[PDB]
């Protein structure tokens, strides 16, 4: 019946999240506004989000993702892809069909349909960033635009992003607005001024 | 039942094998869809792959149950048909890269440890899912 919570939370190990420095172009298939903490994209293609970390989560830990609807008269409905896209055929063999998230690149992927809370989620196996870097970049899979009528309906959505532990209890919390679009700078220029 | 499942094996390696130079010798509407899928999983998963090409230490003497350990840890959280992919692509790049380290005796043994892991973990879901068939009407 609850709501999943936005509150912020750095945690034991100061998590936060970051992003490319991508701007407002024709060709760019990603890029994030920091003024908004607004994510611009289009479907089916790669989002880089990169963790950041002050000390080192112990093994085992697992980092999720959810969508929630932000105004407040549609954070009650689960964040479901629109009957197009669930019945078109675009699954890679491992994200259900029902899924508007996904992880691309992980064999370790999961997807929960939560059989209490009704939302959708992605959780993949938490790594310490590759040697040489400083974070960890996990790129997600947006599967239908926000325009898309019958599912979000121009709605737009917040992706939360938690760090877990074996058991699935919180160990760090964060979120950013997300626009799923075929032109995204214009899109983002255009809210970047109102 | 289960020699089908052989031949699905047996005919998924001999094919990876053979877009190399490396000839090895042990309807057509599976086994191109299922090869198509394995083509993509190499690129998209290959630092996984890489990973779990390390922890199965691959010598002459490795034994089957280095192979399962690897494959189960594949399936921990069941068995859906892009797991079962890349557990098809993971065999057929095993034996690539034994082939490039002068064992080519050892392909002969992944293509039969792939077979029994197939038929006794991976059939009985394959039959309640809707079979081969269901992959091909997805995939
Ligand atoms: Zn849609």
């Amino acid at each position: 019946s609850s709501v999943p919570s936005q509150k912020t939370y750095q945690g034991s190990y100061g998590f936060r999240l970051g992003f490319l420095h991508s701007g407002t172009a024709k060709s760019v298939t990603c890029t994030y506004s920091p003024a908004l903490n607004k994510m611009f994209c289009q479907l089916a293609k790669t989002c880089p989000v990169q963790l950041w970390v002050d000390s080192t989560p112990p093994p085992g830990t697992r980092v999720r993702a959810m969508a929630i609807y932000k105004q407040s008269q549609h954070m009650t409905e689960v964040v479901r892809r629109c009957p197009h896209h669930e019945r078109c055929s675009d699954s890679d063999g491992l994200a259900p069909p029902q899924h508007l998230i996904r992880v691309e690149g992980n064999l370790r992927v999961e997807y929960l349909d939560d059989r209490n809370t009704f939302r959708h989620s992605v959780v993949v196996p938490y790594e310490p960033p590759e040697v040489g870097s400083d974070c960890t970049t996990i790129h997600y899979n947006y599967m239908c635009n926000s325009s898309c009528m019958g599912g979000m309906n121009r709605r737009p959505i917040l992706t939360i992003i938690t760090l877990e532990d074996s058991s699935g209890n919180l160990l760090g919390r964060n979120s950013f607005e997300v626009r799923v679009c075929a032109c995204p700078g214009r899109d983002r220029r255009t809210e970047e001024e109102n | 039942p289960s020699q089908d499942n052989r031949e699905i094996v047996m005919k998924y390696i001999s094919y990876k094998l053979s877009q190399r130079g490396y000839e090895w010798d042990a309807s057509e509407v599976v086994h191109q869809t299922l090869r198509q899928a394995g083509d993509d999983f190499s690129l998209r998963y290959r630092r996984d792959f890489a990973e779990m090409s390390s922890q199965l230490h691959l010598t002459p003497g490795t034994a089957y149950a280095s192979f399962a350990t690897v494959v189960e840890e594949l399936f921990r959280d069941g068995v859906n048909w892009g797991r079962i992919v890349a557990f098809f692509e993971f065999g057929g790049v095993m034996c690539v890269e034994s082939v490039n380290r002068e064992m080519s005796v050892l392909v002969d043994n992944i293509a039969a440890w792939m077979a029994t892991y197939l038929n006794d973990h991976l059939h009985t879901w394959i039959q309640d899912n809707g079979g081969w068939d269901a992959f091909v009407e997805l995939y």
